[PDB]
């Protein structure tokens, strides 16, 4: 998004802070959202993938 | 039939095995931890 | 026209054997099979929690 | 971490119950019993 | 690397869980041969 300008406004719908890659620091919160709720749904998946192919 | 698939299961996790020791014995090193023990020394 | 009509009752025999063999292919492939991979599983939710 | 790392591993066990794992004997077999049906009888014998 | 060789000998225990179920399914199998060929001398 801020690709091929030094400084461009938030990404984010409804939001106009203008930022830079600097401006934008490691979030270890989204990290750990995410962690979490792609290992739940890695979990789901893994036993519905076993039981979709119990279905061939 | 399911003897074809045993020989095949037999094959492939031998050399699967094989590959595994390799890769085992090129998990030797652990980096910055000496160097970083030495600068704080 | 004995010998006739037991080599048709031979072949039909074999026919009725070769049904018998698909009967049991579905018993075993269809079924034994299909047990075993259902209970294989032992709802993973088992070593999953684990 | 490196019981993180084992137990990504054993999620990895998704091959583990996915990979190894039914119907496809069970779709067919009634094909193959379906077809020879018709194609066969103790009575006639 | 050592991830990796742990992750290889996961894939190995994937492999060996195959072999077992292929014995299992192999055992079977000869039972049900054994006893089709003992029913077929049963059933000139």
């Amino acid at each position: 998004y801020l690709q091929g300008y030094t400084t461009r406004d938030c990404p984010q719908a409804a939001c106009s802070q203008v930022v830079s890659m600097r401006d934008f620091v490691r979030d270890p919160i989204m990290e750990l959202r995410c962690k979490i709720a792609k290992m739940k749904e890695s979990q789901e998946q893994d036993k519905r993938s076993s039981q979709a192919i119990d279905v061939l | 039939n399911q003897e074809q698939a045993i020989a095949s299961y037999e094959a492939a996790k031998e050399e699967l095995g094989l590959k595994i020791e390799q890769i085992a014995q090129e998990a030797q090193p652990i980096l910055a931890l000496v160097e970083a023990q030495d600068e704080l020394q | 026209k004995n010998d006739d009509i037991n080599r048709e009752a031979h072949q039909l025999n074999e026919i009725r054997k070769k049904y018998t063999m698909r009967k049991s292919t579905i018993e075993t492939l269809r079924e034994k099979l299909d047990q075993l991979k259902r209970e294989a599983r032992k709802d993973v939710s088992q070593k999953i929690k684990d | 971490r490196d019981e993180v790392i084992k137990k990504k591993n054993q999620n990895e066990y998704y091959r583990g119950r996915t990979k190894k794992l039914t119907i496809i004997s069970t779709k067919e077999d009634f094909l193959r019993s379906q077809e020879i049906l018709a194609q066969t009888e103790k009575s006639v014998f | 690397v050592k991830s990796r060789f742990e992750k290889e000998k996961s894939n190995q225990a994937e492999a060996q869980s195959n072999i077992d179920q292929g014995r299992k399914k192999v055992d079977a199998l000869n039972k049900t041969i054994a006893h089709l060929e003992e029913e077929l001398t049963k059933e000139k």
